[PDB]
């Protein structure tokens, strides 16, 4: 059943999973959408999380820290 | 008082599993990185396989960074990057770690034959690694639901269970999983349920393997190992410089193949750790702990999974594993050898001016050799300003050195030593003697100790270094201090060959010669008469002699005579001392009787005589062998004349049965048996007249016209005389050669006609070719037999030395005349000789004490004995000594190379192996196979079968394959019936009453056998007889004793029958058991001593059982000894000769036997 | 090799085992020497300093 | 592996070229012994002056 | 060939030729066997400590023998340290008890 | 030279610790706390202290003995500078 050769029981053990096709992809896609907007939104609805970025700006205008280390841009 | 702390000379040492904490403990550093040197700055890249920080500064006494470079600081840790600065040397020694990502199990204890986490769990191997591979899950600590502790399940199975029971039931998998079983663990529990389920069932088969696995846990318990640590969760760095990066030429570098394992295993671990906090899916994380575990293996222990092959090399790389086991066969540097300063070699010559205690050492040899010595004499004496002007000076090779070498060289002796180093005789101590050349020279009566030949064969020469060494050399290595064989009495230093014809042709006589019947006042006056030229060398002639006789007490009487000698005699008689009778040197001095001269001289006048003596025979025998102008031409071999005459008939012989197999009256098998036996008794006829004639056929005038004596024929005086040559070889040069055998061994029915002294034609020489061929193949193989059959004899005795003075037992073997089936194959005098009595002996008639209880038996007690009748002596032996762990010297014997009693100390097992080894070469079911089937107890092909009790027996039932046999004694049970198969010829009477181990078959038996049904006296005597025969059949002397310490190795373990201490059935020391059941008859339970039996187990197999496992390690599979005894947690004490050899410090035996005793006295006591 | 008049005989356990013995007439007529021809080489490198 | 099949392999013949030969330790050692008889020649203060 | 004290190996610190001064004679089991029979346990010794394996006996025996006193220091040799470690990387752990 | 050391193994017994004892009177010799108790022929240390156990005037005994002589010996000459180290109270 098993040769050892661990080549050989990683081999095995991936070649059940089956090939995905075109579409899978996109539901996958989405609900990766789905799952990480949620944790974004999550995040929008705390206080601390909102007041807290504010503080790091006024830290940041300060010189305390840069506009790189806060945000990676907006959109734009 | 405060015991100590810090460094102390340690005893024994320790070997166990290792915790994490532990391995932490050596750790002076994790290292992180599988980077190893910077790659333009050399450098090592800090925390990395090669490290300054965790390891070692890279150059003495520095930091790394290069800001203290002073040899002031020291202790100081570098605030840039802390570097204790010290020697190099620890880069040596600092260990390090790795903290592993996932548990990983290590390889030793996962395929160690027996797998520990395997039968420590009860758990079968490939169910273990079928869970370490993630291919199936195991239960943990079950609890009560629906299965097994050790269940296994697969993916399918365990969702089921686990949906049916969400706790109360534990699984898991991978190397995890194996570490929480050994975890959960408890063996107390296990125990005492085992020992429950011991006592409930009754069945051989459950309670067998139920107490050897009590046994087992019991003892892992006791070990102090806890089984958690068979799964590493911390794996040790080897310190750099034992794996190192150093630098070659060309720029080039070379290093370690453990860097490349190391670095995969750091990778692959960091890279898990990464892999981890990726949230990586299950299918990955799992191919990369495998990986990890395989990376390990590989470092570990390489080959037992997949053998990873090092970078852009094919050749696998070598593992830790490896780095123990060396190669060779086992060989861990203390075995295959080990390089030695202060040493040397070079082709040898003769040297004949030689006395025997010394041996000329080449000039140039002896500067560089002595070198230090001749430096700090040099500067003693003041010749030399400082060393640095003295080595300026010796190499110059001033004047002045030479000098000061004589000095340093004098009292100072040397070690000489051969390639084929067998007895311990392959080295001696010389004293060195100047000589201008490049050649050693080498006492010749040495020659045959070192059995070196003169064709350029090389000997390599030991300076003894320390006080203790140069003492050691004087006093036991010394030439003369060894004139005798220590497998037999005998000299040793019996004259070669040259000599022997010297002495062989001086005394000798022929029918008339030059002052043949005259008369002289003394020796002196015959040497007169020779070297004059007025009388010949030989002749017979009376002349007065004055001989010795110490007789008187301790005193030389002296008397005088007229003798009928010859000239020669009477000449060579001036160099015999003393007390030796005349009698000695007015025979015809062959080399038999020519080394008796010495051995009597020995035995009569002390070693200094004897010395001396030899000296002047060497001397002697090489001058007048000169003088006498032996030679050989091409006349010197004589055929016969009735050669001719005696091939034609035996050549008719082979045509008559031709005729009779043309006609048909005789069958072809019975023709070639009946040819071949004409042509061999040719050849026996042929033989048998070129000896005669080349024997007596000097036919000589004195005063008359004729008579005959025995030929004065140079070949013939050579091959009579013992000096070179044999009657086989001088047959093969005059008579005709043999018959040959085809490589099948069916021999050729037309043998070699011609001889050497013809010429031998085409197909004749061919046919010789093979046997040639053969005959070297065959001897370069009995070399190789040799060295391993002695090799095993070392490993099987060994530690045995002789420990004790006198254990004080009655205890012996009988003594007899040999006395096989024609008159005596060997006497009684030298199986009793040098032996020391049982008890006291008799004579035929009593109350009068010849021989009085224990007394070492030299030759007049011996022939005290000889003149009584006495044809029976018990004794005491080696293999019957009451003293445990050792032989006492009152037991063994006096044999040595002095004729003393043997010393308290000498290491007696190594000289037995020895002895019975070095003739090894010189034998030929029987043979040296044949010797080591003995040593091996090998039950043979078709063995006897002995009866098994007493009494009158019968045959029963029927042909199932066995017929039964019933014995019946006379006042006890029956019952004992053994099933004998019929198709075999029987010979037991089913009407006749059978003693045990009486003859119920033919053929040779078992000595497993002999040992159980006749007993321990009777299975020594058959080990040694039939052994001793095999060797004596050959010509070879060898003493009882070493054969009878061998059997006493053999026979050390034994199995118990009762109880009351110890468990049932386990074989063990028979020194522990009898000290122990010796204490139990006394004092503790009043008796409840053990009844064991005694077991005979062969040399390749006692040699298993060691205490010290270092020793162990060394000669057998490294590998299991390692594991096996770690996981006993085994203490080893040393105490043994192998072990204090490997670890270093001095022997317990010998000069060490003063220190390790005084050492050992000093341990379990106050 | 060379060819040379041998005498058999022991000459003062000179010739031992195999041993021989060879006249000064021999080393002085210089027959049996020998012509050695070696290769020495000196390499020049390249070190960091 | 270097040639003869043999136990010989290229790491054994690395020899160690950071070790110090002994034919000079002897010398150092000597040189101490020489130059504090040497040392003990000068005037007390002037071997202080040079030893420091 | 002969040998006072020459070059040693780096790996494990033992006799070694690198200038085609020759390393020294090799010691086997049969020549240690040899010394064994005899009593001679101070030969073997320094045969297979100070005379090889020791790095420190080595040297503390060179000066002694240049002072004119004929002793040893011996130390442990060099091959059992070094099979020391190889054991002790392992997960196996090899110590020196007592005293 | 000593060509045989038959006569000192007579001198003591067991010829193993005749080797210890002729090496710790030839040390006793070689490093230079004393001097030989018979004529030094030019034999090293090695040898002087075999013929002086021949002569039977050195064994176990007499060493001993002696080295526990001269422990005293010492103790007699300290006597004074180590009586006067009762500051240790
Ligand atoms: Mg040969
Ligand atoms: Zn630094
Ligand atoms: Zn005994």
């Amino acid at each position: 059943g098993r040769t050892t050769d661990p080549v050989r029981m990683y081999m095995r053990e991936m070649g059940t999973v089956e090939l995905l096709t075109r579409e899978g992809e996109i539901d996958i896609a989405k609900r990766i959408e789905d799952g990480i907007n949620q944790v974004q939104c999550s995040v929008a609805e705390y206080p601390e999380a909102i007041t807290y970025l504010l503080e790091q700006y006024d830290r940041v205008e300060a010189e305390e820290a840069r506009l790189s280390d806060l945000i990676t841009g907006f959109v734009d | 008082l405060k015991a100590q702390t810090k460094t102390e000379e340690f005893d024994a040492i320790k070997i166990a599993l290792a915790s994490p904490d532990m391995i932490r403990s050596w750790s002076f550093g994790e290292v992180k990185k599988p980077e190893t040197i910077n790659y333009r700055t050399f450098k090592p890249e800090r925390d990395g396989l090669f490290c300054a920080r965790i390891f070692g500064p890279v150059k003495d006494y520095e930091c790394l960074c290069g800001k203290y470079k002073r040899l002031k600081h020291r202790g100081v840790i570098c605030e840039k990057c802390g570097v204790e600065v010290t020697q190099t040397k620890v880069r040596r020694e600092r260990m390090g770690h790795i903290e592993l990502a996932s548990p990983t199990a290590h390889i030793w204890f996962l395929k160690s034959l027996p797998s520990r986490i395997g039968l420590l769990l009860d758990m079968p191997l490939r169910d273990i690694e079928r869970v370490l591979y993630f291919e199936s899950y195991v239960v943990i600590e079950g609890g009560m639901t629906n299965l097994e502790r050790q269940q296994i399940l697969t993916e399918e199975q365990y969702l089921d269970a686990l949906e049916e029971f969400g706790d109360e039931f534990d699984a898991k998998m991978g190397a995890e999983a194996i570490q929480a079983l050994l975890k959960s663990m408890d063996l107390e529990q296990e125990c005492e349920q085992l020992r429950e389920e011991l006592n409930e069932t009754n069945s051989e088969t459950k309670r067998k393997k139920l107490t050897k696995r009590i046994k087992l846990l019991e003892a892992f318990v006791q070990s102090g190992n806890k089984p958690e640590w068979m799964i590493l969760t911390v794996l040790p760095v080897l310190p750099p410089d034992l794996r190192p990066l150093v630098p070659l030429d060309g720029g080039r570098f070379a290093t370690s193949d453990l860097n490349d394992l190391y670095r995969r295993v750091i990778n692959r671990n960091n890279r898990l750790k990464r892999l981890l906090d990726l949230a990586a899916p299950d299918i990955i994380v799992r191919n990369e702990k495998r990986m990890l575990q395989e990376a390990v293996d590989a470092l570990l222990d390489n080959g037992r999974r997949g053998r990873a092959i090092t970078g852009s090399n094919k050749r696998p790389l070598k593992s830790l594993a490896d780095m123990i086991k060396g190669k060779q066969g086992r060989f861990r540097q203390n075995l295959l050898g080990k390089r030695v300063d202060y040493s040397g070699r070079s082709v040898i010559t003769v040297g004949p001016y030689l006395r025997l205690h010394q041996c000329g050492l080449p000039k140039k040899m002896a500067l560089e050799l002595f070198k230090p010595f001749i430096y700090g004499k040099l500067e003693l004496r003041g010749l030399a300003t400082t060393i640095k002007a003295a080595k300026k000076m010796v190499e110059r090779e001033e004047a002045v050195v030479w000098d000061i070498l004589d000095e340093v060289i004098r009292e100072h002796p040397v070690l000489l030593n051969r390639a084929p180093t067998l007895h311990r005789l392959g080295i001696q101590a010389f004293e060195p003697v100047l000589i201008e050349g490049k050649a050693i020279q080498l006492h010749p009566l040495v020659c045959a100790a070192y059995n070196a030949d003169f064709d350029g064969d090389q000997m390599a020469v030991h300076v003894p270094l320390t006080l203790e060494a140069q003492l050691e050399a004087r006093a036991l290595m010394m030439s003369t201090n060894n004139i005798l064989s220590p497998a037999n009495g005998e000299p040793i230093i019996v004259p070669s060959q040259d000599v022997v014809l010297g002495l062989y042709y001086m005394t000798r006589d022929c029918v008339n010669a030059k002052g043949e019947g005259m008369v002289l006042t003394g020796p002196k006056e015959a040497e007169r008469l020779y070297r004059s030229g007025l009388a010949s060398l030989h002749a017979r002639v009376k002349v007065r002699i004055t001989e010795y006789e110490k007789d008187a007490n301790g005193e030389l009487v002296a008397k005088t005579s007229l003798k009928d000698t010859t000239v020669g005699r009477a000449i060579l008689w001036m160099i015999v001392p003393k007390g030796l009778p005349y009698s000695i040197v007015n025979q015809a001095l062959g080399k038999k009787a020519i080394s008796k001269m010495l051995n009597t001289c020995y035995r009569i006048l002390g070693l200094k005589p004897t010395v001396i003596f030899a000296d002047q025979i060497m001397y002697t025998g090489f001058a007048y062998a000169a003088r006498s102008g032996a030679s050989v031409g091409i006349d010197d071999m004589v055929i016969p004349e009735k050669k001719h005459e005696i091939i034609s008939e035996a050549e008719a012989e082979v045509a008559e049965i031709q005729e009779q197999f043309q006609s048909g009256l005789v069958t072809a098998g019975e023709r070639y048996n009946k040819v071949i036996d004409i042509w061999a008794a040719a050849n026996d006829r042929v033989s048998k007249a070129m000896m005669d004639n080349l024997q007596t056929e000097t036919v000589i005038n004195r005063d008359g016209q004729e008579e005959k004596q025995v030929s004065f024929n140079s070949i013939y005086m050579m091959a009579d005389s013992g000096a070179r040559g044999s009657a086989a070889q001088i047959r093969q040069l005059a008579g005709m050669r043999g018959l040959m055998a085809k490589p099948d061994g069916s021999i050729i029915e037309t043998p070699i006609t011609a001889n050497f002294r013809e010429g031998l034609n085409v197909l004749q020489y061919f046919i010789s070719t093979h046997g040639a061929r053969k005959g070297l193949a065959d001897t370069a193989l009995k070399t190789a037999n040799s060295g391993y059959l002695t090799r095993r004899l070392v490993d099987v005795a060994q530690d045995l030395v002789v420990t004790e003075d006198d254990c004080g037992t009655h205890e012996g073997i009988m003594m007899t005349p040999v006395i096989e089936g024609g008159d005596v194959k060997e006497p009684l005098r030298d199986r009793v000789l040098g032996r020391v009595t049982a008890e006291d002996v008799l004579k035929p008639g009593t109350a009068d004490i010849l021989v009085p209880r224990n007394t070492l038996l030299h030759e007049q007690w011996c022939d005290l004995l000889e003149e009584n009748s006495v044809d029976a002596v018990k004794v005491r032996s080696v293999v019957s000594c009451d003293t445990d762990f050792g032989v006492c010297a009152h037991c063994y014997g006096r044999d040595l190379a002095r004729g003393h009693i043997i010393n308290k100390g000498e290491a007696i097992g190594v000289i037995a192996a020895q002895s019975i080894g070095e003739p090894g070469t010189q034998l030929t079911t029987g043979g040296l196979p044949r010797v080591a089937d003995l040593f091996e107890a090998r039950r043979p092909k078709e063995p006897a079968i002995l009866a098994e009790i007493s009494g009158i027996v019968s045959f029963g039932k029927e042909t199932k394959g066995k017929r039964r046999l019933v014995i019946t004694p006379v006042d006890g049970s029956d019952p004992y019936e053994e099933m004998i198969p019929k198709w075999r010829q029987l010979n037991v009477f089913e009407g006749e009453r059978v003693e045990r181990g009486d003859v119920i078959s033919d053929g040779p038996e078992a000595p497993h056998d002999i040992l159980r049904l006749r007993g321990v006296h009777a299975v020594t005597r058959y080990i040694v007889n039939e052994v001793q025969d095999v060797y004596r059949l050959q010509g070879v002397k060898i003493n009882d004793k070493h054969i009878e310490v061998i059997v006493r190795q053999m026979l050390r373990k034994a199995t118990i029958v009762n109880a009351g201490s110890s468990d049932f059935l386990e074989g063990e020391q028979v020194e522990y058991s009898r000290v122990k059941i010796a204490n139990r008859e006394l004092e503790a339970n009043g008796k409840v001593g053990a009844t064991y039996s005694r077991d005979l187990l062969g040399i390749t197999k006692a040699s298993l059982a060691t205490e010290s496992f270092i020793s162990a390690a060394s000669f057998q599979e490294t590998t299991r000894v390692l594991t096996e005894a770690a996981v006993a947690g085994k203490r080893d004490e040393l105490r043994g000769l192998k072990e204090n050899v490997i670890v270093g410090r001095l022997i317990p035996a010998g000069t060490g036997y003063a220190y390790h005793q005084d050492r050992m006295r000093r341990r379990a006591a106050g | 090799g060379q060819n040379m008049r041998v005498a058999f005989m022991p000459w003062n356990g000179y010739n031992f085992e195999d041993s021989i013995l060879v006249s000064e007439r021999v080393v002085q007529e210089d027959r049996f020497t020998t012509i050695h021809i070696q290769e020495l080489a000196c390499v020049s490198r390249d070190t960091k300093l | 592996p270097i040639g003869d099949d043999e136990d010989s392999h290229l790491g054994d013949f690395i020899e160690d070229t950071t070790l110090e030969l002994p034919l000079d330790s002897a010398t150092t050692e000597s040189l101490r012994a020489a130059t504090h008889d040497v040392l003990a020649g000068l005037t007390a203060r002037e071997a202080k002056v040079l030893r420091m | 060939h002969a040998r006072s004290t020459g070059s040693y190996s780096l790996v494990t610190q033992q006799p070694l030729g690198g200038k085609a001064q020759f390393g020294g004679q090799r010691f086997g089991e049969m020549e240690v066997w040899a010394l064994e029979a005899y009593g001679a346990a101070y030969t073997l010794q320094e045969m297979l400590t100070v005379k090889s394996d020791d790095v420190n006996g080595r040297t503390k025996m060179y000066k002694n023998i240049v002072d004119g006193n004929h002793q040893m220091e011996p130390g442990m040799p060099e091959s059992f340290n070094v099979l020391l470690k190889e054991i002790r990387s392992l997960g196996i752990n090899i110590e020196l008890e007592d005293e | 030279a000593r060509v045989t050391v038959q006569d000192a193994v007579e001198k003591i017994g067991n010829r193993f610790d005749l080797v210890l004892v002729a090496a710790r009177r030839a040390r006793q010799m070689q490093v230079g706390g004393k001097d030989p108790l018979v004529p030094e022929e030019n034999d090293k240390t090695t040898v002087i202290a075999l013929r002086e156990i021949e002569e039977g005037l050195i064994n176990n005994q007499i060493l001993d003995v002696r080295e526990r002589q001269e422990q005293q010996e010492q103790e007699a000459a300290e006597l004074q500078a180590v009586t006067a180290i009762a500051e240790g109270r």
